[PDB]
């Protein structure tokens, strides 16, 4: 799913009554991973201590 | 006006979000003046072409 933005009309506080503020909520869903590890080559220049 | 982007984060299911309100700044540019002046004689203004 893509980027969706939502408008919360009313927030609350520590005593569950309105505290005079609002907000904008957004979320996103994706995922990835490497299937075959032998189809790549990566150069590693590591510095000895 | 100048500002920066909000910071997203990868959260799990039923995980509370953290507020990401960004900060703002304001540049400023003053306006200054420059001038030049030249006086001429009446006889000259009529003689010189």
């Amino acid at each position: 799913i893509g980027m969706t933005v939502e408008f919360i009309p009313h927030l609350f506080g520590t005593n569950r009554r309105p505290n005079g503020s609002r907000g904008w909520f957004a979320y996103y869903r994706m995922g990835a991973d490497v299937v075959n590890p032998n189809a790549f080559r990566l150069l590693n220049v590591e510095t000895a201590s | 006006v100048s500002s920066a982007a909000v910071q997203w984060s990868w959260d799990a299911e039923f995980e509370e979000v953290s507020d990401d309100s960004p900060e703002f700044g304001q540049p400023e540019i003053p306006v200054k003046k420059a001038q030049g002046f030249v006086p001429i004689s009446i006889e000259a203004l009529q003689d010189e072409a």
